[PDB]
């Protein structure tokens, strides 16, 4: 099966793999037993040219899996910058909620990626989005005594 | 009560604790070759507490899974002192994997160190215990250290094990399996330690940016204030006096419950590298303390504060009832006489007054919340599970080490919500 | 003889200690050395070479406060071998003086006593000093005393015992501990006379000026008193002449047998030319709450017993005239069952005061030593802080983990709640 030697070599950062999975029509959106695709995994494991890749051979960047995880949700979690700027570039949903009501700006938020948040508001995150507790971003950054973060998170 | 046996594990730990050796050194008149040249009495009389006398050596053991922390550690100004048989070291460091430091690469050298700590304990006339340094965020000091914790608590349980534990903060080092490292180690310190002292890298960073406006900190502008706060902390120990002199002691004056054992610090005046009523305030204040928590979000315990230098006891005395007296509603009502008050005449190094303050807060649970947040962030959407699991892991480890500190932090708001009636 | 054994446990009771024999020595007219140039045979044995030795021992869980006995002024005036010492301390823990620690030197303890015992031909009993709030003063002395009451079941034993203040403590937990020594030691104690560090520290600096009175000052202060109390036992006195006359005269119940200690004038040393008071003002300072020696008011309580312990230039018959002033005084009551009256021990020794204290010479002195139901109000203050603590199990954890069970601090409490009753049953 290509797809799951596509989602190992997307999680694995081997880019040349990649490339010949696809070539003999390694399924792009394949899903493993969680639903994640081989855009999440390389979006999870920091793999900026295999998120590109991806996503120039129709990879779904709003794809979730089984706990409503979206890319953007894991590249916002685990803070991988210019990931965040590719997927928002092609298309990602900057306001997906996932099963816990976190959206992308709530898990920048709690790891403080700084400057992840940053780029969120700027591409229109929700401040007044509510997780499954009640608590926006701003909440999380008041109840942690983030001051930093509750600054950027007030322009 | 007398020999202290010292053990520093990891780059954190090693840093963190040639600066203590520095400092104390320093303090007593020990020179980078162990000889004494000092000028005072007190400075030697219980300097066996920390030293063995050959010249006087540190009874110090340095552990560490990457061998070039050895080399720092020997190229600083008194990286000779150590004994060089005290150096325990791995080929094959832990890659900020806590499972690595605690049962793979951690667990083969781990004999090897407790060998060097059996030495050392046997040649003690009255071993009073160990104090360990580490962080929580890395792999060795919070895997193998924890691991090192539970061993010589096995083998010497009638002993105090107090730790020196550096809590991260994504401001310093931001790498995601951090609050992993640290979970699965706070859950091991709950069960194995008397007392720890929580040295937060979130509250050393908003000391140096915020109040010594440091644009960008370093781990020495960070390690200045971890080293005066260790200094401020030990000089009950290591110096004449009648309160807290020993562990046992001060955990017996600082631990009304067994698990709450997690000290924030605090130290005045805060400086980059002063009247009594200043130094009260300060040591009080929130921005003062080396644990991220406001102090006036719970109550505390309990509290000791060593104050050091020349000054008017009567003024020190009257300071100390005030602060109790005018914010009586963050100390518990049912541990009466709960705040206990010293001053060593011998101040610290570049300064005439100084003041250090050790505090059992219940507003300790913000740091632990902070901690959990981020672990329960990581852990839902199982994020690097399988660099643990491959590394002689499960996964219900995680659920209980999660479990086990929200359950710490659940015993903090009971006895922050506990009234007299 | 008739001889007195006094026995000083853990730092307050060896720094007490210390003061005392230095005063005693200066009283009788024996050096440091025990060489001088006997009625005080009572409390020195002589060896066959004219020493005069304290029939003392020196005990404590750490060396660090009997090592500056063994190289200080007195070096050679005790018997080295009734300076005993262990490496460890009880860390401030009851259960680790009573049980842990302890049980590693108590049979030394005991042999080195009996050593001193068989020089005894006539043996009264046991005086000990012990602190209330430390591990050694607390859990040594009520392992100490049980072991002397199987060891010595004629014999009494009276205590002087150190009550916690605040203002010099170190530990947290003094209540407990307070608590836990007093309910053990009821049984195996005759009399015990209670010193509060903070009614002691309250003299220092109201009546002899001392801003911040350090443990010398108020040790001094507590000899000059544990010294009035003694005196009678060291100057063949007509009143309280052995160990069991205390219990006769001051403790009309096994259990109620904790006496105020009243002392008067308290004078500083820098007032050298001090007018002189008289027997009938002394006598009225023993009713001022100022110079008592446990914070509590005897106006609103009752008295079962008072005696009248008197020094220096004092004639028998204005000892007389000041006592039928005293009984003519509406807020002295006595218990209806006890004759209402105060017994009188006159020393014509001048008072010794000792070269480095804080007192003036004075040419009369009085200690009253008076059994009143007021005192109970000491025992309800450590109850009240006890009680806040173990609500909560505060602390508890650290007795349970060495060699004491939960059990005991409930069968304490109570103890010390049946305590309470006995004193509002006495007096109402
Ligand atoms: N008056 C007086 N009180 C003292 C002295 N030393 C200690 N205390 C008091 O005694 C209590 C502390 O007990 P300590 O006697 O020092 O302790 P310890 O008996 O040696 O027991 P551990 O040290 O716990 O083994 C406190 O209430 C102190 O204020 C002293 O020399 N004089
Ligand atoms: N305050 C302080 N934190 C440090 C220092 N070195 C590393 N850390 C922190 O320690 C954590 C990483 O652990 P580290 O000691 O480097 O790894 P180890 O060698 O596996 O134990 C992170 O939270 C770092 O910010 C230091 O010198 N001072
Ligand atoms: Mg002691």
């Amino acid at each position: 099966d290509l797809g799951k030697k596509l989602l190992e070599a997307a999680r694995a950062g081997q880019d040349d793999e990649v490339r010949i999975l696809m070539a003999n029509g390694a399924d792009v959106n394949a899903t493993d037993a969680s639903g994640l695709t081989p855009l999440h995994l390389a979006a999870t494991y920091g793999h900026l040219e295999i998120v590109e890749v991806l996503l120039k051979h129709g990879a779904d960047v709003n794809a979730i899996d089984i706990m409503g995880s979206t890319p953007l949700h894991l590249a916002a979690l685990i803070g991988h910058l210019e990931i965040v700027e590719v997927l928002l570039k092609h298309g990602a949903d900057v306001n997906a909620v996932d099963t816990w009501g976190d959206t992308p700006l709530h898990l920048a938020a709690i790891m403080g990626h700084l400057e992840i948040v940053e780029v969120l508001l700027k591409h229109g995150a929700d401040v007044n989005a509510q997780d499954k507790f009640g608590k926006t971003a701003f909440d999380i950054s008041i109840d942690n005594g983030n001051e930093d973060l509750a600054e950027i998170l007030q322009k | 009560m007398r020999e202290i046996v010292h053990i520093q594990a990891g780059q954190c730990g090693n840093q963190i604790g040639a600066k203590f050796w520095e400092v104390i050194s320093d303090e007593h008149g020990i020179d980078p070759t162990g000889s004494y040249h000092g000028d005072s009495d007190l400075q030697l009389e219980r300097i066996n507490v920390y030293y063995n006398e050959a010249k006087y050596v540190p009874r110090a053991i340095l552990v560490d899974l990457e061998p070039g922390t050895m080399d720092s550690v020997r190229s600083g100004p008194f990286g000779q002192i150590f004994r060089p048989d005290n150096f325990v070291f791995g080929q094959s460091g832990a890659g900020n994997n806590w499972a690595k430091g605690h049962y793979t690469e951690g667990a083969e050298l781990v004999d090897s160190v407790l060998d060097v700590v059996r030495k050392e304990s046997e040649s003690c006339d009255c071993l009073q215990g160990f104090q360990l340094t580490h962080s929580l965020g890395g792999g060795t000091g919070s895997g193998m250290g924890t691991l090192l914790i539970s061993k010589i608590r096995e083998e010497y349980p009638d002993r105090i094990m107090n730790t020196f534990s550096v809590m991260p903060s994504p401001k310093v080092s931001d790498t995601v399996v951090e609050p992993y490292n640290a979970t699965l180690s706070v859950h091991q310190l709950v069960e194995n330690t008397d007392e720890t002292y929580c040295i937060d890298n979130e509250a050393l960073y908003d000391i140096c940016f915020r109040t010594l406006k440091l644009t960008t900190p370093t781990y020495g502008d960070l390690n200045h204030l971890v080293s005066a706060t260790m200094s401020g902390v030990t000089t009950c120990l290591r110096f004449p006096g009648q309160l807290n002199a020993d562990l046992r002691k001060l955990a017996v004056n600082m631990v009304p419950f067994p698990r709450l054992h997690f000290f924030m610090p605090g130290f005045a005046p805060l400086t980059s590298r002063l009247t009594v009523p200043e130094l009260t305030q300060q040591m009080f204040d929130s921005k003062n303390m080396m644990a991220a928590c406001d102090p006036r979000h719970g109550r505390y315990l309990t509290v000791a504060a060593i104050f050091r230098g020349r000054m008017s006891m009567k003024e020190v005395d009257e300071q100390m009832l005030n602060v109790q007296n005018k914010n009586s509603s963050y100390f518990v009502e049912w541990i009466p006489n709960n705040v206990k008050t010293a001053v060593c005449d011998i101040p610290p190094r570049g300064l005439k007054m100084s003041a250090t303050f050790i505090g059992n807060s219940t507003a300790i649970q913000e740091l632990f919340k902070r901690i959990s947040e981020q672990f329960t962030a990581m852990f839902r959407r199982k994020a690097f599970l399988h660099w643990y699991t491959g590394e002689g892991m499960d996964e219900m480890e995680f659920t209980e080490a999660e479990s086990n500190m929200n359950d710490l932090v659940s015993e903090y708001q009971q006895y922050q919500d506990a009234t007299a009636d | 003889m008739r001889e007195c054994i006094s026995i000083h446990v853990g730092q307050a009771g060896v720094q007490i200690g210390n003061a005392c024999w230095e005063l005693y020595c200066l009283e009788h007219g024996i050096q440091p050395d025990g060489q001088m140039p006997d009625s005080f045979n009572t409390f020195f044995s002589e060896t066959g070479a004219g020493k005069h030795v304290p029939r003392a021992v020196f005990v404590d869980l750490e060396p660090t406060v009997i090592d500056e006995v063994r190289t200080g002024t007195y070096r050679q005036l005790f018997h080295p071998e009734q300076l005993i010492t262990g490496k460890e301390d009880a860390a401030n823990n009851y259960a680790r003086g009573h049980y842990t620690i302890g049980k590693e030197i108590i049979d030394l303890v005991l042999d080195r006593i009996r050593k001193l015992a068989d020089q005894c031909t006539g043996l009264q009993g046991f005086l000990v000093f012990h602190s209330f709030g430390g591990g050694t003063g607390s859990g040594f002395t009520s392992l100490l005393m049980e072991r002397l009451s199987v060891d010595y079941g004629k014999k009494s034993k009276l205590e002087f015992s150190i009550y916690p203040a605040p203002q010099v403590s170190t530990a947290v937990v003094e209540p407990y501990n307070s608590i836990l020594t007093t309910h053990t030691t009821l049984e195996h104690s005759d009399c015990a006379f209670m010193v509060d560090n903070e009614a002691i520290y309250d003299i220092c600096r109201r009546n002899l000026d001392i801003e911040r009175p350090t443990y010398t000052n108020l040790n001094r202060l507590i000899s000059q008193i544990v010294s009035s109390i003694t005196a009678s036992l060291r100057f063949d006195g007509a009143l309280n002449v052995d160990l069991t006359e205390f219990q006769t005269n001051l403790v009309p119940y096994p259990r109620i047998h904790f006496p105020l200690a009243t002392y008067a004038p308290v004078i500083s040393a820098e007032k050298a030319y001090h007018e002189q008071l008289s027997v009938a003002e002394i006598t009225n300072a023993c009713f001022e709450p100022a110079n008592q020696m446990v914070k509590c008011d005897p106006r609103h309580g009752k008295y079962m017993a008072c005696c009248l312990l008197y020094r220096g230039d004092v004639v028998p018959k204005d000892v007389n005239a000041a006592i039928a002033t005293i009984k003519t005084k509406r807020s002295i009551q006595f218990v209806d069952w006890c004759p209402t009256g105060f017994k009188v021990g006159i020393n014509y020794q001048p008072p010794t005061v000792v070269p480095g204290g804080d007192l003036a010479k004075v040419q009369r002195a009085v200690c009253m030593l008076s059994n009143t139901t007021a005192i109970a109000e000491a025992w309800a203050r450590l109850d009240h802080k006890f009680d806040l603590m173990y609500a909560k199990r505060a602390f508890v954890h650290w007795y349970v983990g060495e060699g004491m069970e939960e059990g005991e601090f409930s069968e304490a409490r109570e103890d010390m709640a049946a305590l309470e009753k006995d004193y509002e049953e006495v007096g109402v």
